[PDB]
Parts: C-alpha cells; structure tokens; sequence
C-alpha cells in the first residue's frame, strides 16, 4: 500500500511539486502538499495542542479544504459529546481562518 | 313606536355567555323570586354584583336583557350621565335612586360605568370626586336593611375600582364575561345573521372558525362590513344619487362567501395582544409513537381529578409538574395540548420570548397575574417552553460571572410554591439544554417528574408522516413505510418539511399547468400529489441534528440512569 | 362685491385622497340619503366617524365640502371656541347645538378639534374638563338612531383622545388620511396653480417628483413663494410701492421654472422624519442578472396572494419572510424593491441606524408601532436591513460573553409570532454576516427560507453596466463588454462607482474647455462621454470585496448545500 505522500503511478495535474506524481494523505490521493499550523484548544478546563493540514491548491473544486468540517473534526475528536460546543466550532473556525490567509501569492511551504 | 316595541332585548340574543348567564341568573332571581328559601337554608343573599370583561363582550347587554325577564323593579344608573350633572346636584341625584328602589317591590340597580364614578382614589386628584365616592359608599352601606334590593355594576377592568368598593358587602360577588371560544363565535354569528337575507354557499363554521382574536362587537361589525360589501359589488351599478330605489333590486340582495372573505380581511380584531384560555383541539390522533409517555401522563394529570378518594386513602399527594427534555423538536408542545384536551381543561401557554421580554423589561412582576388567569380558569394546564432561554442568553455554561439564578425563575418558583393542591393547576416545562437549567426547578414539589422526549424511531416515523398527510389528496402508490425506512435520524419538523416541500412543488406544478392551458383560449392535470414529487422533494432534506448531539443526549440520560441504582 | 361664492370647496379641490374621499361618500352620505336601503339587509349605519392625519394635510377641507356639497342640515362646532367660553355656558351651547341639530334631519355634526374638547382623561388636569368630556360622552349614546344624525371629529393623532370614546356606539370608525405620493403631489399643484398665470416652460411633474416630503400645505407654500420671487425678479425696478401699479406690468406676470426652482430651494418639508409608505418604482429592469431569485420570489410572494384556492386545496401554510445573505452591495434592496413593485404592495423600509436607535435607547417597544403600520397597510412588505447590526455592535466574533440574543430582535420575533395569517405581510431580512445571527430567527415559522445573492458573472456585469448608463448620453463606440471581461471581482457598487467618475471627468472637462473658449471670445466641444475618460477612470477603480473575504461565503454555502445528501432516493416500483 502507499503510506503517505510517495511518487505514484497517478500523474499529477498542475502539482506545483513538479515530480509529475499524485501524492497521498488519510487514504486519499492528492496532487500537492499540504500546510501545517498549530491550534490549541481549552473548552472545559482540559487543554490539548493539535495540527491542522490545509488544502488550498488543488484542481479539482470538490477536493479543497472546508473549514466548516475541519473545525467540526477537529472538535469531535477531541470533545465527543460535549453540551453547547459549538463556541469552540465558532472560535477556532475564526483563528484558523484569519490565520490561513493569503496576502500574498507565494506562502506556500509545504510539509515534508 | 311599533318596531321598538317588538325590538326589546332579551335572554335569548345572549351568544356565548352560557355559565355566566346561569351564574347571574343564580345570584339575582333566586334571591328575589323566592326570599324565604334563603331563610330556610340560613344563608344571606348577596349585595354587590361586579361584571369584568374586556370592552364590547356584552356587559351592558346582560343588564337589558336582565331587565326583561325578572319584572320586579328595575333602575339604571350611567357613569357619565351621573358625572356630567352639575356639582351638588349630581351628589342629590344618588339618593333618589337609592330610595326610590328602596320604595317599591324587590329591585335591581345597575350601574353601567362604575370606573367614571370611582376610580382609583390616590390616581385622582379633586373634591368632587371624593364625594362621588363616598356618597356611593354610604349608600350601598346604609342599604343592608335587606330591603331585597341587588345592586350590580359593570367595568372594563377590576384594577381600577377604588379598593374600598371591592370589600365584603360592597360588590364583594364578581362575574367574568372573557373572550368567546370558537362555538361561541358561531352561536354569535348566527344570532347577528338572523335577520340578515343571505345566499346558500356562504358557512358560518369556517368564519368563526377563522376569527381568531375577536369579541361580539367585533363580530357585529364585520357582519356589517359584509353586508356594505355586498351593497357596493353589485347593486352599487345602479343606485347612483337622488333617486329611490325599486323593489326589485332591494329585495334580490344576498351576501355571499365572498363578501364574508373581503370582511374578514379588511379587520383588525381588538383582544388580539392577549393569552388565549381554551380547550385545545389536538387529541392523541396527531401524535406517533410515545406510547409510554402517554400513559405516564394521563397518570399523572387525570388520575387526582377522577379518583380524589384513591389519593386521599392513600395519602400521596399528587404530582404537580413534570419537564420535558430532548432534542429540538419532537412532539414536547404536542403532549401538552393532547392531555390538556383528554381531560377537557384549559390551557395556557408561554413561549421563550415573553420570558426574555419580561428579563429585558425588569418587568418580572407580570408573573403574578399570569398565575392568576391560571388560577380563575381552573382546572387548567400551564406550559412553558424554553426555561433554558434565560440562562442560554446570559452566556451559557461557564461563560460569565454567573450561578444559574436570573429574576424571572425566580418569581416562577416564588409563585409556583403558593399553589393550592384544591384547585388541579398542572405546570410543564420544556427544554433542549438541560445541562444549563436552574437546578432549583428540578427540586421535589415544583418539577418532579423528568421525562426524556427521544428521536423516533421506524413506526413512530411511519405514524408522524401518516397523521400529518390526513389533510391534503395522497395517490395511493406512494409508499410511506419505504421513506420512514429510508429517513433514519430524521426529528418530528423534518418529515413535515418534507411534506410541505412536496405540497410546494404540487402548487408550482399546478399553477404552471393552469396557466399553459390558458393560452389556448384566445386561440385538473394534478389532482393529487405524485410518487415522483416527494422524490424531488426528499433532495432537499437534511438531519436537523448530527450523531453529536444524540451521543450528547444519551450521555446525559445514561448518567442519570446511572445515578438510579436500585433492584 | 362679495364674489366669494365663486371660490368655494367641492370634491374637486381635494387632490390626491380619492380613496378616503369615496369611504367619506360610503358611510356619511349613503346612510342618511337611503335609509331604507340598510334597513332591508338589517345593518345599524355608524354614528360616529373619526378622521386622523399629520398636520396640514387637508382635514379642515373636507369638512367645508361635505358641509356645501350634502344638501343635508350641517352644523360646525369649533373645538376651540367652545372652550373659550365660561363654565356652564359651553355646556349649554353643546347640547343646544345637539338639539337643534336632532330637530331637522338628516344632521351631521362635525367637531374640528375635540382633541382639545376631550384630551386623556389622566392629562385632564382639572374638574370643568371631565365634566365636559362627561357631557359629551351622555348626549352621544342618546342618539337612538334618532332623526339619522352623524357626528364627524377630526383629530392631528388618535392617542389623544379620551379611550372611552372609541368604545361601540362612539367615534369606532377612523380614516387615515395621510402624506401624498408623487401622482397626489402632481395633482395638488394643478389645483393650485389653476389660477396663476404660468410659463410655458413650466412642467409641474419635474416639481411633483423633487419634492419629497412635503404636504399640501407646503405645496401651497412653495407655489406662494414661487410667486413671490415672480414678483420681485423684474417688476420691482418698476414697480414703486406708491399710488398705484401700472396694469401693463400688472397683467404681463409669468411664473418661470427658474422661479420654482428658487423656492423649491427655499423649502422646509413638515413630514421628512415620518416613515415613508409607498409602491416602489423599481422594476425588473434595473437588475441584471439573478434570474432565479426572481423567480423564487414571485413563487413565494406572488403566488399565495392570486391562488389561494390552490393553497386551501392541498393545505399547505404559506411561508412569511425571507433572509437573504451575500458579499456586501450586490442588491439585496433593489430585489425587495421590485418585488413589493411587481405585486403593487407598500413597502416600508426599516434600516440598520433605525435598529440600533432602539437598541441604544431602550425603547423597543417602537418595534410593535411599526408592525401596527404595516397591519394598516396591507398588502405590504416590510424590509429589515442589517439584520446583524446589533450583533456586530456587541464584539462581534468575540463578544461581551453573552449569548445570542438582544432586546429588539426578540421584540421582533415575540411581535411576528403574533400577526395574522389572514393578513399579506410578507416579512423579508438582509445580513452579510450569516454566521453571527440568532439560530432563533431560522426556526420554522419564521424567517426560515435562505437565499444566496453571489458576486456577478461576466454576462450579468455586461447587464448591470449597460443598466447603469442609461442616464449618461455615452458615445456608441465604446465596448462595455471588454470592460466587464477585465473587471473580474467586483460588485455592482464599483461598476457604479466606476460609470460615476467618467461621468465627473467629462463635467470637469466640458466645464474647463467652455471657460477657455469664453475667455478665447472675450478678446458643445465634448456633448457626450468618449473612449479616453473610460480609461482614466479605469485607473480609479479597486474591488470592495477582497478575493480572502469571499472564502467564508463560499464556504458556508458549500455547507449548506452538503447537509443536503439524499438525493440519489429513489422509490421501488
Ligand atoms: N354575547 C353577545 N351576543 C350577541 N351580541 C353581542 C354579544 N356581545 C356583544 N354583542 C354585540 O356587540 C355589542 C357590544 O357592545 P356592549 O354590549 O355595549 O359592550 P361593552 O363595550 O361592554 N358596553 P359598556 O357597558 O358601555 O362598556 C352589543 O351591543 C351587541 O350588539
Ligand atoms: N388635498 C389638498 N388639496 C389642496 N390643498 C390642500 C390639500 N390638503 C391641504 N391643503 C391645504 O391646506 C389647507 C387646509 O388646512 P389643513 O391641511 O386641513 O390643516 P389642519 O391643521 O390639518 N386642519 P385643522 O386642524 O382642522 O385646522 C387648505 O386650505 C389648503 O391650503
Ligand atoms: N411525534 C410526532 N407526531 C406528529 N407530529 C410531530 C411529532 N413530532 C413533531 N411533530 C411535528 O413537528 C411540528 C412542531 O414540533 P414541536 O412539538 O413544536 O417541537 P418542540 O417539541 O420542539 O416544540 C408539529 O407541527 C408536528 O406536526
Ligand atoms: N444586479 C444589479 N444590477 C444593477 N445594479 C446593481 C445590482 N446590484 C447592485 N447594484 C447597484 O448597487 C446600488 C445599490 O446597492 P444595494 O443593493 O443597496 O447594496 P446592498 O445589497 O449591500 O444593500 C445601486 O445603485 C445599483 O446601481
């Protein structure tokens, strides 16, 4: 099987890697690489560090990053369950998002 | 005069007023036709008879048409006319009265404006007045020498009768003329229409039906809208000015459905801004599934009032509340008004925003009267619906310096604890966000019972959509035990989207296909919904709550049964 | 001598109120003119009727045409002057006058001002007063339908009067006579230039539309003034202010726009702060693009109010408002503009300041007038714009730590879940800001329905430019479709802002070029707008909507849309 991210067969289209390749990520195949960026989170007392991936550049329009169900993975996994958790969805949609901006068009820097 | 004559009012142009009718008919007849019976019995007939009622329910009528049948003595007294007579004179004319009733056989005098007389004495500033006032008192004091003399009054509103008239054997009886329910709108209406040509078309069930927030006045002037109306459409074509109208065209007048429709629209009923008290028209034929529930409270709302014996044997006393908790929208307001109508009992309802109202508005007093119309209309059943509104608005869990106490709980509870167990006032209470409400409710003796409302389940889902399609044409290939197969998460409000969205598209179809086949002209496609429209209509449908929210609840519901450990 | 009766009052002075002249002409004169005709169907006629109005718009006026155009017996009682007299006397001139009256037949009575007859009863701060409304209120309810006597009142608002006379058998039925609109504005100016002499290039519809919220009093003021300034233009130098003028001067006065246009400057309209109601002029035309929203507003708005047959047949409640969201200026207005137009319903608009005046203020109670207003005026559709303004005010993403709920919006829902269905009051919100707005409007019942009002595309550009110009006299050589195909992300509001500015430069540039040659002479080069201004203007232009701030709609869109994952449902068979 592919483990994360390797040269596959797939040709990649538009990848701004260059390689040619499809890359893979969580079972899934993808042409670039994705970002990372670091979110805490302190509902209820309990606090817990976590990574975000973000797609931004890619080809086809339905495979692009939401932040709506990022956010509400992020909180799912962390807090099942949890009454009245959708503060935290609003909070950490709004960080991620100012965070996430594109000023200007070269902030790509790809994780490994 | 020959028409006025024959014209009289009487105890038969009375609509509504059935129990209040008996209930004067009681005070005022039995203490004068027969006087020795209260002698034999050793009970005083009463003195002072007081008429509530918002404006134009029929107050004054009642005092004509009383002046008909009981022919023993009869004297009236108007506010303004008393009011309006000079200074000194107005004081000498009371007495007049006072002994002229006194002088004949058993008499009755009504006062027609008593509020223009006496008002509240501090609110008022004069001499004049003051006198007014005590002149009154004197005389309904010095008139205990049983001369079988009732005096009876009438007001818009009892809190604003100066206080000292409202003690024993001063008015001390009183009478509540409310707003008529949707029989006695019809009965009303049919008492207007009497003398009234119509047309054959026209149902008096689905105006009154329809009026939602009127009063007999209101009633009478639509009916003479209606009948303007009528004269304007048609007839109006050929009276034009000057002239004399035949017979011809007079006495082929009739007002149709349509007029009726024209009336209502162009009307604005008076008592709308106010709570309505009537016995609910939704019985357990609307409701799917909740079998349990059901039964849980009929015991708990029916078995005090029908069996008080069984609990006084036993000396348990019953429940008086319970508190409905779970996801948003599943039948928790339908329960209410279902046992409310089983058992035949009034019912009032508060929402939300009049809560967040009277927090906003540092109006909290206002509680204390709503118990009270609660308490007149007894027996009855009171619902209040998102206790968690306060609480969720003030900033929700730990969201501020804050302990789950606002001003509004508060005087709910102050209130609730000064019921009277005599009088069956049972109180509900509904919420999504447990985790959030006063744990002060939750304390036995004012919210005991808590009841978890779940999502429905694969017959509960086949009985919703069943009992909200009984209203409009179905083809019968539509298979609904495949789309309560197909759903499978789906709360009590998304099915009934559904259906509206189906009953949507069937309208645009229909409207299309009307106006296509009209084209033709110059030159019923769908009388019932498809199979193919709720195909359309199942696209746009979504789960209004996630597994998230359902792992939420039944955490909570698992804790709490956890707590009960017990066998 | 006195040639007065020639200048009298009949139905034809009174312009612009045809509507409640004819309910005038219904219940006042029908009534006692054939009494028979009631009695055959069975109705009681009314015994009183009331009249409201803001100052100044004509109440005085209708009572002297009714009072020389009826035939019947009229009496005037002034409400003024029968207070003016001393205690016991006014008593006795009101019920002579109630006498008098009932001896012939048919009677109406008409009371000017009893506003000052019978004020509150709380503000009745005295004795004789309550003993004058007291008067009032016995001789009214002793009209048994005696002799067909009505009594007419007129009042500047109907909160007061004492509310014990707006009980049954007293004043219960009211007009509403109320501020003009344009085609009324129009038609009193006729009516009051019948007599002046006037230019000929005097086009009284150019005045009726400029003026905006004038009554028929300042109408008759601005026509006042334009012949004072006709006046002292050119006869003053002539005229001497002693003897006599001379007739030749006299007679040859003209009134020219010029001196219509100088008093419509010199104007101070009376009703400016009162909410406007009326059928917008916005059409369909004036919108490019977003078909389908168009279509989905006249299924919700249009349909239920022509077919109810069709609703009562397949039972279903018809929806009562719409919340639109979207980028900022891409017209959310101009389609509940065109749509109150297309139904001919009022509309009456309650902007983002107007919420935030009652937040600050504390005076929501406001709220329940405005839903009284549009109960008056149905069919209507009321407006709600920035629906989010008072949630943005409080922090915003990060708040005060409250929840999500305020005092006016709660006014709002506790007051829409208590009108009506009977009534057509269509209920429509903007907000750009989706996402902070309280989950509590969204339920059922409510303002429930969301629609999505996207950036234009490119054909939709080419629509709005070419609605945009239809004012500007553009040359026919420049492409506004290259213009739409380099101007990607942009609202319409840029469009405009764009067409604005080389409307500018070619003023600038007409002005400049006439003042050279003047000054040339001393010792129409550019009538219409050119290429090159286009280009220059293009160098002013930016987008209001950044390319990052569009990724949040898109977004929640995208969303909305998922949430909706049944569509492959398919029946057996
Ligand atoms: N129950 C009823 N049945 C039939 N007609 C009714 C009824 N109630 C009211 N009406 C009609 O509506 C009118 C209401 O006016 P009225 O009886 O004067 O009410 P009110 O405002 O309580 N009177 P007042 O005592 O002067 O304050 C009646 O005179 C009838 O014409
Ligand atoms: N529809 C109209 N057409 C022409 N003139 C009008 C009209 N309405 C008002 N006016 C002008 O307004 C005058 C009448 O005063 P009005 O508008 O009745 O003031 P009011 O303060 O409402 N009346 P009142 O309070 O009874 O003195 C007329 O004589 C005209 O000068
Ligand atoms: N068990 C049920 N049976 C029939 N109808 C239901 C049921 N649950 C919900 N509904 C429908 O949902 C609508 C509103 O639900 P409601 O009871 O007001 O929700 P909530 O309990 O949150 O107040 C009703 O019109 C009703 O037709
Ligand atoms: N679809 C459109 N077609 C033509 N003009 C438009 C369109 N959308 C916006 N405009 C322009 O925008 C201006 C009004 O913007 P408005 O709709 O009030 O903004 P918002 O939607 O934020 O309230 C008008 O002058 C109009 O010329």
């Amino acid at each position: 099987v592919y483990l994360d991210g390797d040269r596959t067969n797939s040709r990649s289209t538009g990848g701004k890697c260059g390689c040619g390749f499809k890359h893979f990520w969580d079972g899934k195949e993808y042409d670039n690489l994705p970002e990372a960026f670091p979110i805490t989170l302190e509902w209820g007392g309990r606090v817990v560090r976590e990574t975000v991936y973000w797609f931004q550049y890619e080809s086809d329009s339905s495979l692009n990053s939401n932040v709506y169900d990022v956010a509400m993975k992020l909180v799912t996994k962390h807090f099942p369950g949890e009454f009245g958790s959708e503060i935290l969805v609003q909070k950490v949609v709004h960080t991620i998002l100012h965070q996430t901006a594109k000023k200007n068009p070269d902030d790509y820097t790809p994780v490994n | 005069d020959e028409e006025e004559s024959l014209n009289e009012v009487g105890y038969d142009d009375i609509g509504g007023c059935r129990k209040q009718l008996a209930q004067i008919k009681e005070m005022v007849e039995l203490p004068l036709r027969h006087p020795a019976l209260f002698k034999a019995i050793g009970v005083k007939p009463p003195r002072g008879i007081l008429l509530y009622g918002p404006p134009g329910t029929g107050k004054t009528l009642i005092a004509r048409a009383v002046a008909n049948e009981t022919g023993a003595f009869f004297f009236l007294i108007n506010g303004p006319e008393i009011m309006s007579k000079l200074a000194g004179e107005s004081e000498s004319n009371l007495r007049k009265a006072f002994e002229e009733a006194e002088k004949n056989a058993p008499a009755i005098i009504f006062i027609d404006e008593l509020d223009a007389i006496a008002p509240k004495r501090e609110k008022t500033h004069g001499e004049v007045e003051r006198r007014i006032v005590s002149q009154l008192l004197t005389l309904m004091d010095g008139l205990k020498q049983r001369a079988h003399v009732i005096v009876m009054a009438a007001t818009n509103r009892p809190n604003s009768i100066d206080p000292a008239l409202r003690r024993f054997g001063r008015f001390d009886r009183e009478v509540d003329i409310g707003i008529p329910d949707a029989t006695g709108r019809l009965e009303i209406l049919q008492i207007h229409t009497k003398n009234m040509k119509l047309a054959d078309d026209v149902d008096l069930e689905q105006v009154a039906n329809e009026t939602h927030g009127h009063v007999g006045a209101d009633l009478a002037a639509l009916c003479s809208e209606a009948a303007l109306q009528a004269i304007r459409k048609k007839m109006d074509l050929i009276d034009l000015e000057d002239e004399t109208i035949d017979a011809e065209v007079m006495n082929s007048l009739a007002v149709t459905m349509d007029d009726f429709r024209w009336a209502l629209s162009q009307s604005n009923p008076s008592a709308l801004r106010e709570t309505v008290v009537e016995v609910p028209q939704v019985t357990w034929e609307d409701i799917g599934g909740l079998e349990d529930v059901k039964r849980e409270l009929q015991e708990l709302v029916q078995y005090p009032v029908e069996h008080p014996d069984k609990f006084l044997k036993f000396g348990m006393t019953p429940s008086k509340g319970v508190l409905f908790y779970g996801p948003p929208g599943c039948g928790k307001t339908l329960l209410a008004k279902a046992i409310a109508n089983e058992c035949q009992a009034n019912f009032i309802s508060i929402k939300g925003p009049e809560l967040l109202t009277m927090w906003f508005g540092e109006s909290e007093a206002n509680v204390r009267e709503i118990f009270d119309k609660a308490r007149q209309a007894a027996p009855c059943v009171l619902f209040f619906d998102e206790l968690d509104s306060i609480a969720k608005a003030r900033g929700g869990n730990i969201g501020d310096g804050g302990g789950a106490a606002d001003r509004v709980i508060n005087q709910i509870l102050t209130e609730m604890d000064g019921m009277s167990t005599k009088k069956n006032v049972f109180i509900i209470g509904a919420t999504n966000r447990p985790d959030i409400i006063d744990p002060a409710i939750l304390r036995p003796g004012r919210l005991d019972q808590l009841i978890y409302i779940p999502l429905p389940d694969e017959k509960s889902r086949v009985a919703i959509l069943k009992a909200n399609l009984r209203k409009s044409p179905v083809a019968k290939d539509v298979d609904l035990e495949f789309l309560a197969k197909m759903t499978n998460g789906f709360s009590g409000a998304d099915l009934t989207e559904i259906c509206q969205r189906a009953c949507k598209l069937a309208i645009r179809e229909s409207i299309e296909s009307e106006i296509r086949r009209e084209r033709e002209r110059q030159t019923d496609p769908v009388p019932e919904i498809r199979r193919d429209h709720f195909e359309e209509a199942m696209r746009f449908a979504r789960r209004s709550v996630s597994d998230n929210d359902i792992r939420k609840y039944e955490m909570f519901a698992q804790t709490l049964q956890q707590s009960r450990g017990f066998g």
